[PDB]
């Protein structure tokens, strides 16, 4: 699904950016 | 009548047009310029990173009018159907905006643009006007991504 890819892909760009 | 809405779209149709047609424009400024910068510098690389992924989601949407971006519309809401919002939620929606955007220019459909920006600003002012609030807006938006 879309929605549930998107959600996927904000996760996996907040584990790449937190500091 | 709407401040946060308006430069909500300000910011939003801005960067999906100048990545559209690969120029910035011309014609609450300060705050509005700032998150310019800083969705130039994170939507850019989300669309690098996840371009593959883009493009699959762009397919099965199949976008070819004005009226397959109400089926965007749909699908933004759905995102935050989990109770849950944060910015890489929305930079995220954003990004794939632009991306989508690039798509409408490429097939001839530029007019398109605006009211594809004015779905997800629908998507994030009214419905997430409390949280948008909370995080004071766009100048939290700048802070949250200050590098």
């Amino acid at each position: 699904q879309i929605a549930r890819k998107l959600q996927c892909i904000a996760d996996q760009f907040h584990r790449l950016h937190v500091q | 009548e709407d401040e946060l809405y308006r430069q909500s779209l300000e910011i939003i149709s801005r960067y999906l047009r100048e990545q559209a047609t690969g120029a910035k424009d011309t014609k609450s400024g300060a705050t509005s310029r700032k998150a310019l910068e800083t969705l130039r510098r994170v939507g850019d690389g989300v669309q690098r990173n996840h371009e593959t992924a883009f493009q699959g989601m762009l397919r099965k949407l199949d976008i070819k009018n004005e009226d397959d971006v109400k089926s965007l519309s749909r699908v933004m809401i759905h995102v935050f159907s989990d109770g849950v919002t944060n910015w890489g939620r929305i930079v995220t929606l954003i990004s794939f905006g632009a991306f989508v955007a690039k798509h409408l220019k490429t097939i001839n459909q530029e007019s398109c643009i605006e009211p594809l920006a004015e779905s997800i600003t629908d998507v994030l002012v009214r419905t997430k006007r409390d949280w948008l609030v909370k995080q004071r807006g766009w100048d939290g938006f700048v802070e949250f991504f200050h590098v």
